[PDB]
RNA sequence: ACCUCGAUGUUGGAUCAGGACAUCCCGAUGGUGCAGCCGCUAUUAAAGGUUCGUUUGUUCAACGAUUAAAGUCCUACGUGAUCUGAGUUCAGACCGGAGUAAUCCAGGUCGGUUUCUAUCUACUUUCAAAUUCCUCCCUGUACGAAAGGACAAGAGAAAUAAGGCCUACUUCACAAAGCGCCUUCCCCCGUAAAUGAUAUCAUCUCAACUUAGUAUUAUACCCACACCCACCCAAGAACAGGGUU
């Protein structure tokens, strides 16, 4: 079917700024303890996340150099070392990952 | 009218919907810790940890090996389900895996959740961490508990 | 349930019924107020170039628990007088048939078998 | 045979004779019949030959000779499965590998 | 341990307190009438009063092939051929009408149900009526009849040949061909054997039934 | 900021707050169990005319009962769970022809109710309930707010008025809405198979009020009027009711006495203002059958 | 005193006052002595708020 | 008659109906050449109901089987931005006929393109206070020469309609459905009577008045209102609603 008539403005005016329509103001937003950049709660915080997700990146790199090509995932755990640390008497049995930069402090 | 239907539509029918799932599960199997679509994260969840059961009645049990050369694609998984995954879920009889909401993808503006197998080798999520003992309603309340244990 | 144009089972000692014929009985009519007819209800049957009425007798279709279900669709041949116009009925009928309301006497006076 | 106790059969002179009976044996029955004993339908007042009446554990039915010639209803009763009327009439079965010829 | 099919509930959002009242009436009938083991297999002769007449007695013989429903109105189905009439009955196990349930022949069959027993031949399907009970010794696995079963033209009440039904018990290759064969595996479903959520255990449950029953005897 | 019971309290606190408030509400249940010995009202004998107060049952699930006759009666289960008098309000202030006495249902959260609603609750010393509904009753039935109700409340032989809300069909076509046929599926037919045929008459120049077209099914209240009460289990509190009620499984139901014409003047031997347990006049059976209804336990019928 | 007021000739059971529902069948036609039982005051304010002019003031 | 309807024609049919009473059936009365049973005629009543096949595009009609009855109309011969296109309609063809021919025919026969994403109006849970058939009792009675065959009062079975539900059966399977189960409640406004005047009898009263007759209504359902983090849901398009001890 087609209009019979145009709508005016004001007939469009009153659709368009109903509150219905409208954005609503979100009120479930907090500060960050952590980083101190805003988070929204039951939300995890996007800087940190970033934070973790390029440690991790990093982390799954040093895994592929050394497993060394397509299914080779090992039978055993696994743990993660930086500068300056050992593995402990129960860290032996698993496969060690190294790097080249201090622990971050908060990965422990 | 669709009361009390479990599993959500998926794919582009029920043979996708599975091949998906297992698609997530095998990846998670393999890096511990997966971002994905909140509705797939959550459907794929349940399969992961009845994934583990299976890992947990051993090699020896010749059913839990053709679910588990199902459900893992890569074949080299298997052993690493079994050895690995299976002897580090020992003690507990569930909740192997997390799973939280973290922010909306930017191209596709979908709700995202991460999904990840307890005790990694991985640096760990933030997680949402409920207030110090020491705040001033905690110690009110502490306060209380005091009185109830005292009067007895 | 037996309604029109359904295929029906003459289970009689009548010449009529176990004549040997090209075309099965056919249900031409229900006499219920609505068309489906389960046993115990009065059929009109076009048989072998006439109409005749008959008795449903035991059906397909599911009935309440205890009562038995049959594998075919069985008819008995009833004159409008309600007097049978066969003797004898070898196939089994059901105990139902006694409290339903009607004339259902003479039909369980000429069967050997109750299930 | 889980029917009745009693059957019986009695037979008539005339079709208004045979009315005759069965309406005063019902209309005797309500007389003597308890107050929680069920009331008793009459059955074939129509037919010309043949009535029936049920009661609890009676059963009787009125006919003319005529129809007592053909029905042989006492016979049916007394011996169950060895009757002549049996005999005559065979079970119909299907041919092996359901193929029928000529 | 053998525990009766009717007890172990279906899954749904009832309240379990509907089922404790409900096992408690059950169990209270079974103290009455004795319920025995029975399997779909078997051979079953049912003794219940007649309501139609004035309390005779009724006993039907014939062989189960369906089991179904739970709690009270819980139910089994029994077949036979009668004197060239194929006959089935739908009886309720809490019914106060049943007089006695015996056991005439305990056996398993191949599959669950046995409902193509109706397109198979009659033979198969016909039961003596008057057949002596035949009992084994009571510390012996329960045992299996791997009888498949030859069958009539392929017009049949349901596609038995499809593999929803999971059918076992029959001789396919005497009437169905190869391309027929094939053609019903386009309905095959692969995944649906390693579905991991679909599977309903029953193992907490059962045990739960079990202490509750020994409690009540 | 919108604030739940939860935010602020360490994982220590969260135990201790749950089992305090559990405790809470079975001391609240535990005080009001004796009515007759608190200084109640007035009790008054039944004379003709007089209504009494219902009850607040949730629908447990159904199950067949048997007659002595041999006939097969599907009953409902209701399960009196936490019923209580909650408000009496006299003729005058309701404006109606009949005084109101209010009834709370399933025992509810405190943490997710409302501020005023926690302040009436508290007033009462009683827990929040889920449902409340009213009963429209004489001024001889009155009773005493707090008073718990039993399922015992009825007996058998007494016919019961079930209204719930219907289960939810969310928007739902004509065809299934109304029963309208519909459209053949072959010869022709262009993409009508379900739709509502011609809605009005050309005559008129609109479409009648009230018409039945496509819209949201179900989710509303329906009364099952005349459901006869075969049984009670006293102990569960299990009113096992004919038929079928409205409403999904695990929902609440109002019962009261049926308003038909036929069963008026049935309530003279039914205890009339409440049940009262606690008087210990006659102490009642595990169960309560009706005549007709076979016992569970009961030597096998026979029609002889 | 709205119930005591007296109609002139046989207006009583004479004069009718029809309304109509939105509903198909809506339509109900009663007398001023059955809708005077009905309620007391609906004849006076009937009378009166038809004589008040036909604008928005009136009600 | 008319510068009113129609350029996606019109007849039927599908779906869904709204209304009128001049009532086909069911209800209440009067009379009868009303023994009873059926009947014939008139007043009152529109709440409810008013079948399925075959032939033909059928509207009609005929035929067959029923029913309680298978009403008469109006609504743009209701309704085609809801649907068919069977007949009759454009381009092709034939029979028969007209015509020198091209071509034509109120005949017969075959085939033949049905668009639209809804802007506005209107509407999208108001109440069911349920109808009917049959069988039995009375009773095989009254009545009647016989044949035949009642009414009120009551009981049971069904069928449909409305509103629900899933314990069984069934399609199926954390559920949804029917083929399955549960519930279903007021009376009619035409007449039949007294007492009693105008018109001291009588007379049912557009006299005053007194009973059938309430000559109008039910009862029932709903009915408190934080946070509007997040999750769940027998709630749901979104929104909202319920639970979260
Ligand atoms: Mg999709
Ligand atoms: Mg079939
Ligand atoms: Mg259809
Ligand atoms: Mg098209
Ligand atoms: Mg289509
Ligand atoms: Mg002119
Ligand atoms: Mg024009
Ligand atoms: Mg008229
Ligand atoms: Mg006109
Ligand atoms: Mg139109
Ligand atoms: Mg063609
Ligand atoms: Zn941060």
């Amino acid at each position: 079917a087609a209009p019979k008539n145009r709508r005016t403005i004001e007939v469009n005016r009153c659709r368009r700024r109903n509150p219905q329509k409208l954005i609503k103001v979100k009120n479930n937003i907090d500060v960050c303890p952590e980083c101190g950049h805003l988070k929204q709660k039951h939300v995890l915080c996007a800087y940190c996340y970033e934070k973790v997700c390029k440690e991790t990146a990093e982390i799954r790199r040093q895994i592929g150099k050394q497993e060394g090509g397509p299914f080779k995932a090992p039978t055993i755990e696994t743990v993660v070392l930086y500068t300056g640390e050992t593995p402990s008497e129960q860290d032996q049995g698993k496969r060690i990952i190294e790097r080249d930069r201090k622990r971050p402090s908060w990965f422990t | 009218i669709s009361h009390g239907r479990v599993f959500r539509r998926m794919g582009l029918g029920p043979e996708s919907r599975i091949h998906l799932l297992r698609n997530l599960l095998t990846g998670l199997v393999r890096h511990e810790r997966i971002e994905a679509p909140w509705a797939r994260v959550d459907e794929m969840r349940g399969y992961a940890e009845k994934l583990i059961d299976y890992g947990k009645l051993g090699d020896t049990n010749e059913r839990a090996m053709r679910m588990a050369d199902f459900w893992l694609t890569e074949k080299d998984l298997i052993p690493k389900l079994f050895q690995v995954l299976a002897p580090r879920y020992k003690d507990q009889t569930g909740g192997y895996t997390r799973m939280l909401q973290i922010p909306n993808r930017s191209l596709d503006r979908a709700k995202m959740a991460v999904i990840e197998y307890k005790g990694n080798c991985l640096p760990p999520l933030p997680l949402p961490r409920r207030d110090s003992h020491l705040t001033l309603l905690n110690q009110l309340l502490q306060g209380l508990r005091q009185d109830l244990r005292q009067s007895q | 349930a037996i309604q029109k144009m359904t295929r029906v089972r003459v289970v009689d000692n009548s010449a009529l019924g176990n004549s040997p014929y090209h075309r099965a009985p056919r249900c031409i009519h229900v006499y219920k107020k609505n068309g489906v007819g389960k046993v115990g209800d009065q059929i009109l049957l076009a048989i072998k170039g006439q109409k005749k009425k008959a008795l449903i007798v035991g059906h397909c279709m599911p009935g309440p628990r205890m009562t038995p279900r049959f594998d075919s669709n069985n008819v008995v041949l009833i004159e409008d007088n309600g007097n049978p116009v066969g003797t004898r009925i070898k196939t089994p009928i059901p105990t139902s048939l006694r409290k339903r309301e009607g004339e259902y006497s003479k039909v369980l006076a000429i069967a050997q078998n109750f299930v | 045979m889980r029917y009745t106790d009693y059957f019986v059969i009695v037979s008539g002179t005339s079709t208004r004779h045979l009315h005759a009976m069965a309406f005063y044996v019902v209309k005797m029955y309500k007389h003597l019949k308890c107050k929680r004993d069920p009331h008793v339908k009459i059955e074939g007042k129509d037919t010309d030959d043949w009535l029936c009446v049920d009661f609890g554990s009676m059963v009787i039915h009125l006919m003319l000779p005529e129809t007592r010639e053909i029905y042989e209803l006492e016979k049916l009763w007394t011996l169950r499965s060895y009757d002549d009327q049996l005999a005559q009439i065979a079970p119909e079965t299907v041919p092996e590998d359901f193929i029928l010829g000529i | 341990r053998f525990l009766s099919p009717e007890f172990i509930p279906r899954r749904g959002r009832t309240d379990p307190l509907k089922f404790q009242i409900e096992r408690k009436d059950m169990l209270e009938r079974r103290k009455v009438l004795h319920i025995p083991e029975f399997y779909v297999g078997s051979i079953l002769r049912v003794t219940t009063a007649d309501p139609y007449a004035s309390g005779k007695i009724s006993q039907f013989l014939g062989i189960c092939i369906q089991r179904s429903g739970r709690g009270l109105g819980a139910t089994f189905i029994l077949r036979n051929v009668i004197e060239g009439q194929g006959v089935e009955i739908c009886f309720e196990l809490y019914n106060p009408r049943v007089q006695e349930i015996q056991v005439v022949k305990l056996e398993k069959r191949l599959d669950d149900s046995l409902l193509y027993l109706r397109d198979a031949l009659p033979e198969y399907s016909t039961f003596d009526v008057n057949m002596k009970p035949v009992v084994q010794e009571p510390n012996q696995k329960v045992p299996v009849n791997e009888l498949k079963v030859k069958m009539k033209p392929k017009p049949w009440s349901k596609r038995w040949e499809r593999p929803n039904f999971n059918i076992k018990g029959i001789r396919f290759d005497l009437c169905l061909t190869e391309q027929q064969m094939k053609e019903a595996q386009k309905w095959n479903q692969p995944w649906l054997e390693f579905d991991m959520m679909r599977e309903y255990d029953t193992s907490k449950i059962e045990a739960a039934i079990w202490k509750e029953i020994e409690a009540s005897k | 900021s919108g604030t739940w019971w939860d935010e602020h309290l360490s994982e220590e606190n969260v135990p201790f707050i749950k089992q305090l408030v559990s405790d809470e509400d079975k001391a609240q249940l535990a005080s009001k169990l004796c009515p007759l010995k608190d200084e109640p009202w007035p009790i008054h004998p039944w004379e003709p005319g007089s209504f009494r107060v219902g009850l607040i049952a949730l629908k447990l699930g159904m199950m067949p009962l048997w007659t002595k006759d041999g006939q097969k009666h599907v009953v409902t289960l209701l399960q009196v769970q936490d019923c209580h008098v909650l408000k009496y309000t006299s003729k005058e202030n309701c404006n109606g022809k009949m005084a109101t006495l209010s009834v709370g249902g399933k025992t509810v959260s405190r943490f997710r109710k409302a501020t005023s609603i926690l302040e009436f609750y508290r007033e009462l010393g009683l827990p929040p309930k889920q449902t409340v509904k009213i009963f429209n009753i004489t001024d001889n039935a009155a009773i005493k707010p707090g008073t718990p109700l039993y399922a015992a409340h009825f007996r058998p032989g007494q016919y019961v008025d079930v209204t719930a809300k219907t289960i939810g069909k969310g928007f739902q076509g004509v065809m299934k809405r109304w029963g309208f046929k519909g459209q053949p599926a072959t010869h022709g037919q262009t993409k009508t198979h379900r739709r509502p045929g011609a809605v009005a008459t050309g005559d008129i120049g609109r479409v009648w009020p009230g018409t039945k077209m496509p819209g949201k099914m179900g989710n509303i209240y329906r009364t099952e009027y005349g459901l006869k009460v075969w049984r009670i289990n006293t102990k569960h509190n299990i009113i096992y009711v004919n038929g079928s009620v409205p409403g999904h499984k695990n929902c609440l139901v109002k019962v009261k006495d049926s308003k038909l014409p036929a069963y008026k003047d049935l309530g003279k031997n039914l205890p009339f203002p409440t049940y009262f347990p606690d008087g210990d006049e006659e102490e009642l059976p595990e169960d309560l059958y009706d005549e007709n209804v076979c016992q569970p336990g009961a030597p096998s019928i026979t029609f002889a | 005193n709205t119930r005591h007021i007296a109609f002139s000739g046989n207006k009583w059971e004479q004069k009718v006052y029809s309304s109509h529902t939105g509903y198909p069948g809506g339509f109900r036609q009663v007398t001023a002595a059955q809708l005077h039982l009905r309620d007391p005051v609906a004849i006076v304010k009937l009378a009166i708020y038809g004589m008040l002019p036909k604008n928005l003031h009136r009600r």
